[PDB]
């Protein structure tokens, strides 16, 4: 629950800058790789949580083809989780393949729903 | 031949079932048999019925 | 808090009825009983063994007939109401040597002896703190106690103090199987009695959790072959994803 | 269509335990509800086939429970079987409910869900606390004693209010037959809120423990959620009756076959082994008000838990601050069950605080500040800029 | 409200009574000690106390 | 009855997820298959993989959790011992 | 959509009591379903808070119902209470059930309503008379050993079972005990029977007097029916105020206030009288096999009704035979009853055994020979030929 906007903030104020860019992101690497769902074949955009109004708009704009990769990806999860192995070490999602490709719509939702609730909370300067 | 061993045993679910029964009643009874000679013989004079013995000379 | 307050840990004996197959010597619960009657049941009672559990266990029916039968028991009254006595049945429990708390307190100084049919299972340390106890006196307070009068130590007694004073010395007791009756033969008999007459239900508790964890197991790894046979088909299934052509 | 979808309680049956999608790639863990429900079972029918021959006065509860144990048929193996299976009971709870805090079944779409658990452990603390009171040993009186007299400390309400409690002036006569009143009626509260836990579950079905959504593929209950069951069933029968035939007193406290005496106090008096952490906790704190204010806030702490957790992930299954966290968590629950049944003496008082302190920090500060944290590094992480 | 009373009460012997859960002393009191009871501390002690309101009768502690 | 609101699981057919293109699945009948084929190499590879993975999780804060409770037991024994008295006045008061 | 409706706990009281579709026709009789739900609450909860204070052993039951009485604040408004409030919790479902036969409710789309509902009324009959036998009375031991050496009759296994029900060999304290403990206990097994009468009720909803489809006009249960509900809810209180305040002893016995004494008895065993109509079918067959049979039977005749009912049209508000031949089986019921409480003296018995024949003749011969009849005047009243 705390939302894109703000976590894409911070993000974008520590990429940014020199110093803490320098520091901060490999400790976010080793993050990342001690994770491990791209070892299950998962980018990071298939495991925010999706029962909520804004990533159901974002997986609604989401077009058909990504949808139906993520779709094959989240089944192949829960089949690989369900035998308690690991996908083999050819089909792990690389670091290059593990884009952001559903924060672009999450941040245009998020963005009309704060605009909504902006404007429904107005006064006028009278 | 195990067609005749399917065929006699667990085609119908009522003959499968009532052979269910029959080895449970028996496995039942044979069972604490076999359990209540062990536990008595791995305790052998400790029981009643041995001082009991003893003391009957 | 101390050790001295905490009490001495009792250790551990090997007795015969400690493991999961094994059962109460009988033989020593009949010369227990016979040290129970004939040194602690001037102060103790039992009053939650009734004379009918005996039989079969370690007395046979005509000779706890008649360790019932020495004793006298209240009966209803006669057709005038006066009050009766009666000589005991198998029915009965095992009276207890004084009438009420007051009686107790006024003869042993004070203090009150517990019931012993369940002690055993009221004092941390089993039967091995009962047998401790009983063998644990020695024969002069250390070095430095103020031992108050009327109190002896102990160490195995929290505090030190015990209001019990050493009651099992050698050859009081003279058993009818000719075993030397020392003190410790006597405690143990008597903490293997005391143990019989908590849990009187030991050995066949113990039969029944043989058939129960046997059936049990049988049935749990049996259980894990139809879960592994019944989902065969969902653990070795395989997925294939072609991309489907635009449109 | 079918019969079992047609009838009016064949459908639920169906609706329920049948027909029911289950997300394919959820684990052992999932089976403790089923247990739960096993547990529940085992206590309601072990408790009345007990109450047949109880009688609850103050002078014949503690020798009507050993006439349970000793002259009616195998009336040991159901009092074993009653106390060992309501400390299993409260064990597979723990499990229910760490899972549940493990992979985030406590958020968004469920929180109603997490609300009515927390009604369901209240519930079942009341009644394993009214149930020990029953057996009237010497540490159910004085157990009853100090929790009883805890509400002594509201400050114009509190003696009238312990006074409607006992009944009388101190725990006698009264209160164990109302305690024992209590105790047959709560279970079947607690068995209408499994109800409503099951209706508020139904809505949107079980997590997973990836913590993504499992509307993708789903398999039936029947016949292999109910086998993979009948696996732990079996299981936890097998170590419940090690416990009930070989070892039957070893959870217990030993001060329990004494009988209860208003006249002796036992020198450390302390409940059953799974309300230690709460006495932990109520007894870290000098004072009796804030005590039982902060036993209270330490159970109706896990109602926050949904709005502190500020992650954008489901779980903890791909965090590693939070896994880690959430042992620490865990292992400071075990030595606060493990300080509540020391003295009050000089480390453990220190220690017992601290352990407080980590157990209200970790639903307060520790989890939005870790949440917020690893939201931030898995964005910078792969994001380039 | 029980009513134990104090006729059939020498000294030289405590009584502890409990009654409405109450274990409490009751016992004569001493010259001897009534005025050592009145040789006392005031808070060199943790107890700054009055007898008076303690014990209102001069010859009977409860 | 009425209709309820809407939740994030349907039923049989229309369970709410995304639709399914291009997925084909296959398995085989159980009767077909070798149960507990493989155990005796998941045993002691699977078993050894799982526990590598996930076992400093665990066992940090568990040896954290017991070295402070074993020293605050030893300096509880300490305390109340003859030699340590003098410091159990000053601790306490 | 509305809240009421976007719940998962408040949809359910919404479809069942705010929104459900009533149809307009029917009348004052369609009280006595909500009349029994508050029968029962005051029921469950008046026997909890005086279980509070009973005892259970057979040389305190009596004693701790007078402590109840003598002792407890407001406590013989408790006992008298529970006690008219049993008694008018059947006299209530005597009603539901004459209803119920005579405005075809039983019919073909509510058969398994009509079903539960005959399980609900032999589980209130066997809850009533264990509670009776609490007490411990002259009339309740006599009463408890009459009915169950009825269970001797069985040929092979009835003295073994009558030994299993006493717990020992005539009524005493494990006999009692049980009681006790069965008599709390199938209570709730009643209020899960109830919420599955509910749910039977629900999938097709009410009928209405005419006996024609209801679908046309419909009302929400809520601010007309609740309302409707509440006139009557106030009248039976105020009738059950009155007996429980000006007239409290009426409708027992006198003999219940002597102690429980297996030495004498008080020469006329009669139960309850809401059990009187049983017992004088069971009393009137010259056999104790065949006799607990018939009463069975007796009982076991309300599932034979939506078989034997050959007309094609529901109820009886627009029949003249199935009208008169009703009011004969209710007055021979209340016959039946009033024989039950008379000795067996000559022509007593006589009354008895053709009382018997008509109640066993309504189900079995009237009601298919009038239905057939009444078809068939339907007819040629009618058509022209
Ligand atoms: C000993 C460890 C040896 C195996 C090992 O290294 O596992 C590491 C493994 C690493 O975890 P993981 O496989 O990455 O996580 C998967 C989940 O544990 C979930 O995995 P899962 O639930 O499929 O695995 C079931 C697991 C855990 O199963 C359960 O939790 C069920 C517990 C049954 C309770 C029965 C009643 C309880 C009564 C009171 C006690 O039981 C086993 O570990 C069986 C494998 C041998 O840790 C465990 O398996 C936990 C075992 C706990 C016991
Ligand atoms: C007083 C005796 C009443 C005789 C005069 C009433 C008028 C009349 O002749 O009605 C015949 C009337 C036939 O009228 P219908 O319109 O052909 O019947 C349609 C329905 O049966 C009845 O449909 P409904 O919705 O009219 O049902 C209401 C009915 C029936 O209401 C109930 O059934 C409620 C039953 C009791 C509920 C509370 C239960 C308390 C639990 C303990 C019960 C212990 C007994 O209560 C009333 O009849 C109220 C009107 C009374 C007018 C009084 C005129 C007196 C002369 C001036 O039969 C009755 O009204 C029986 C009720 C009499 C009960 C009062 C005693
Ligand atoms: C004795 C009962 C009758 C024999 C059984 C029979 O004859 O069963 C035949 C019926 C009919 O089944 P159907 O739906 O295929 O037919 C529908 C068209 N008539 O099955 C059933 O009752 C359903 C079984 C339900 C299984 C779930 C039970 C779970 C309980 C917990
Ligand atoms: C406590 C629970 C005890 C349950 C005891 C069983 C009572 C059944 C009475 C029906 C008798 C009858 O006469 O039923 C008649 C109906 C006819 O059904 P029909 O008209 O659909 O078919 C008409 C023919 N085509 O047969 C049944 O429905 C069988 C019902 C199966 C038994 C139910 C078992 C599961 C109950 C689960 C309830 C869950 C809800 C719990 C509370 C939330
Ligand atoms: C008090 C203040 C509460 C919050 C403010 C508020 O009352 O909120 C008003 C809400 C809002 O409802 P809405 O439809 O406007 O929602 C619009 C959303 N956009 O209405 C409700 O809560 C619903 C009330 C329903 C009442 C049902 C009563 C049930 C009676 C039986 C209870 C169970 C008995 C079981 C035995
Ligand atoms: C076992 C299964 C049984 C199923 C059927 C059960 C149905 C319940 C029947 C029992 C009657 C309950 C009455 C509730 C009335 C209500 O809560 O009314 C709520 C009404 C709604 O008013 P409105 O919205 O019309 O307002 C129109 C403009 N706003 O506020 C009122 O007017 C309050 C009037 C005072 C009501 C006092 C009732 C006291 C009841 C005592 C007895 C309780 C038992
Ligand atoms: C005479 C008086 C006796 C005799 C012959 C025995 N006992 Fe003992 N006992 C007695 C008193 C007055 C007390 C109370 C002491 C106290 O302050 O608690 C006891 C105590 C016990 C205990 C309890 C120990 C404990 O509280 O941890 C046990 C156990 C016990 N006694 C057992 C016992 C046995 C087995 C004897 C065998 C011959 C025995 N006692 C003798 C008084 C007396
Ligand atoms: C919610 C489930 C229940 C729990 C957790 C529970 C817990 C307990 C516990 C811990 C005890 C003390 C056992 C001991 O220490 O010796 C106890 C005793 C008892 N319980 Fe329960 N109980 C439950 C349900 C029931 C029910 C439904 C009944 C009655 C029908 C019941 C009847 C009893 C009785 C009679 C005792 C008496 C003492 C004994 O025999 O142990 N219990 N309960
Ligand atoms: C009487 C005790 C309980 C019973 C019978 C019970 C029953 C169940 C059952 C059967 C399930 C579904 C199976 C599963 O997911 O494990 C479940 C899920 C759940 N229960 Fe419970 N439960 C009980 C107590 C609790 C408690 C005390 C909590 C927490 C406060 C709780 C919280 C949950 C949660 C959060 C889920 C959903 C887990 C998920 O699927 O992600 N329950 N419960
Ligand atoms: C289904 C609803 C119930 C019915 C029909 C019912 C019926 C009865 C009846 C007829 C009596 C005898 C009254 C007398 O003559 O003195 C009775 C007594 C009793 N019932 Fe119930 N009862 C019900 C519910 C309950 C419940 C749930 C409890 C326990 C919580 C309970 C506790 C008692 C007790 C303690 C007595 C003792 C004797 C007395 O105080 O009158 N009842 N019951
Ligand atoms: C604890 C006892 C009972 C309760 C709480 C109960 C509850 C209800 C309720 C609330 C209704 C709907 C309102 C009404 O139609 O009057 C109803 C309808 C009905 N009940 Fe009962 N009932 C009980 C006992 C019985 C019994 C003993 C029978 C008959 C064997 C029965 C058969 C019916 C029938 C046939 C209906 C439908 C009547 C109709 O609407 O046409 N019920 N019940």
């Amino acid at each position: 629950p705390q939302s894109f906007t703000s976590i894409a903030r911070i993000g974008d104020y520590i990429l940014k800058s020199p110093v803490l860019s320098k520091l901060c992101v490999p400790v976010a690497n080793q993050f990342i790789n001690l994770a491990g769902y791209k070892k299950l074949g998962l980018k990071f955009d298939d495991l925010i949580a999706e029962e909520n109004p804004i990533m159901q708009t974002a997986l609604r704009r989401l077009p058909e083809d990504e949808s139906y990769a993520r779709a094959y990806r989240i089944i192949r999860a829960h089949q690989t989780e369900l035998t308690h192995h690991l996908l083999p070490r050819n089909e792990w999602i690389k670091a290059q393949e593990d884009v952001p490709y559903l924060l672009p719509y999450i941040l245009e939702a998020e963005a009309a729903a704060k605009e909504k609730d902006e404007l429904d909370n107005i006064e006028v300067s009278k | 031949s195990f067609s005749s061993l399917y065929k006699t045993f667990f085609k119908r679910n009522a003959v499968f079932v009532g052979t269910i029964f029959a080895g449970a009643f028996v496995f039942q009874t044979v069972f604490d048999t076999a359990i209540t000679s062990w536990y008595e013989n791995h305790n052998k004079g400790k029981l009643w019925k041995d001082v009991k013995a003893r003391i009957a000379a | 808090m101390t050790a001295a307050e905490h009490g001495l840990h009792a250790p551990a004996y090997a007795w015969s009825h400690n493991g999961p197959f094994e059962t109460f010597d009988h033989a020593s619960i009949r010369r227990g009983y016979q040290v129970y009657r004939e040194v602690c049941a001037a102060c103790h009672s039992l009053d939650r063994v009734a004379w009918r559990t005996l039989v079969g266990v370690s007395h046979t029916n005509e000779e706890v007939r008649n360790m019932a039968e020495e004793f006298e028991y209240d009966d209803e009254p006669d057709e005038q109401g006066n009050p009766k006595k009666r000589p005991g049945k198998l029915s009965d429990y095992i009276p207890g040597p004084y009438p009420n708390e007051q009686a107790a307190r006024a003869a042993n100084q004070g203090a009150l002896p517990p019931d012993l049919s369940l002690i055993v299972k009221a004092r941390h340390g089993g039967c091995d703190y009962i047998f401790s106890l009983l063998t644990g006196y020695p024969d002069e307070p250390p070095a430095g106690v103020a031992l108050p009068p009327g109190s002896n130590y102990n160490p195995y007694f929290p505090g030190g103090s015990i209001a019990m004073a050493r009651v099992l010395f050698d050859d009081m007791v003279e058993y009818e199987d000719g075993t030397p009756a020392t003190t410790s033969q006597m405690a143990k008999d008597v903490t293997t009695f005391l143990n019989w007459c908590a849990e009187p239900e030991h050995d066949e508790r113990k039969r029944l959790g043989l058939k129960t964890v046997i059936i049990l197991s049988s049935l749990y790894l049996l259980s894990i072959w139809v879960k592994k046979f019944k989902w065969a088909g969902i653990k070795t299934r395989k997925f294939v994803f072609n991309p489907p052509k635009p449109r | 269509m079918a019969f079992r979808k047609s009838n009016v309680y064949l459908s639920l049956v169906n609706s329920y335990i049948i027909d029911s999608p289950q997300p394919s790639s959820i684990n052992y863990w999932w089976n403790m509800g089923s247990l739960l429900g096993l547990c529940l079972v085992i206590q309601i029918v072990t408790g009345i086939f007990m109450a047949m021959h109880y009688s609850s006065n103050i002078e014949l509860a503690f020798s009507s429970v050993e006439h349970i144990m000793r002259d009616v048929h195998n009336g040991y193996i159901l009092r074993y079987l009653h106390a060992n299976g309501a400390s299993f009971f409260f064990m597979v709870m723990f499990m229910h409910m760490a899972k549940g805090l493990y992979y985030g079944s406590y958020r968004s779409p469920r929180v109603t869900l997490w609300n009515v658990g927390v009604i369901i452990f209240i519930l079942t603390i009341a009644t394993a606390f009214l149930g020990y009171c029953c057996v009237y040993g010497q540490m159910s009186h004085w157990g009853a004693t100090v929790i009883t007299n805890l509400f002594s400390a509201i400050p114009f309400v509190g003696n009238d209010i312990v006074s409607w409690l006992w009944g009388g002036f101190s725990v006698s006569n009264p209160t164990i037959q109302r305690f024992f009143a209590l105790h047959y009626l709560v279970p079947f509260i607690i068995a209408a809120m499994v109800i409503m836990h099951l209706m508020a579950l139904h809505i949107h079905g079980s997590s997973n423990p990836l913590g993504i959504t499992g509307n993708l593929d789903r398999i039936p209950m029947h016949s292999y959620f109910i086998f993979k069951d009948l696996v732990t069933v079996f299981l936890f029968m097998l170590i419940l009756a090690l416990f009930v035939f070989y070892s039957p007193n070893t959870l217990g406290h030993p001060d329990n076959y004494i009988p209860g005496n208003p006249l002796v106090t036992p020198a450390s008096i302390v409940p059953e082994w799974y309300l230690l952490p709460f006495y932990a906790i109520l007894r870290s704190i000098p004072d009796k008000l804030l005590g039982v204010i902060t036993m209270f806030a330490a159970i109706l702490v896990l109602l926050v838990l949904p709005f502190t957790d500020r992650s954008v992930v489901r779980g903890n299954t791909f965090k590693v601050l939070s896994k880690f966290f959430f042992f620490i968590f865990v292992f400071n629950f075990v030595l606060l069950g493990q300080i509540g049944a020391c003295h009050v003496e000089v480390p453990y008082v220190l220690m017992g605080q601290i352990a407080t302190f980590i157990y209200f920090a970790y639903f307060l500060i520790i989890v939005p500040v870790i949440s917020t944290i690893e939201n931030v590094l898995f964005y910078i992480g792969r994001v380039n800029k | 409200k029980v009513e134990v009373n104090l006729a059939a009460i020498p000294l030289g012997k405590n009584v502890v009574v409990k009654w409405q859960g109450k274990p409490v002393f009751i016992r004569h009191r001493t010259p001897h000690e009534i005025q050592e009871a009145n040789s006392v501390d005031m808070s060199a002690l943790k107890d700054p106390q009055t007898d008076a309101d303690r014990v209102k009768d001069p010859q009977w502690l409860i | 009855g009425p209709p309820s609101g809407k939740t994030y699981m349907g039923w049989w057919g229309h369970m709410g997820g995304p639709k399914q293109k291009g997925i084909t699945s296959y398995a085989v009948s159980p009767y077909a298959q070798k149960p507990l084929q493989g155990i005796f190499h998941n045993a002691v590879f699977n078993s050894f993989r799982r526990f590598k993975s996930q076992f400093l999780y665990v066992l940090i804060p568990a040896g954290i959790y017991w070295y402070w409770w074993k020293n605050g037991n030893e300096y509880n024994e300490f305390l109340y011992s003859k030699a340590g008295r003098e410091e159990l006045e000053r601790v306490n008061v």
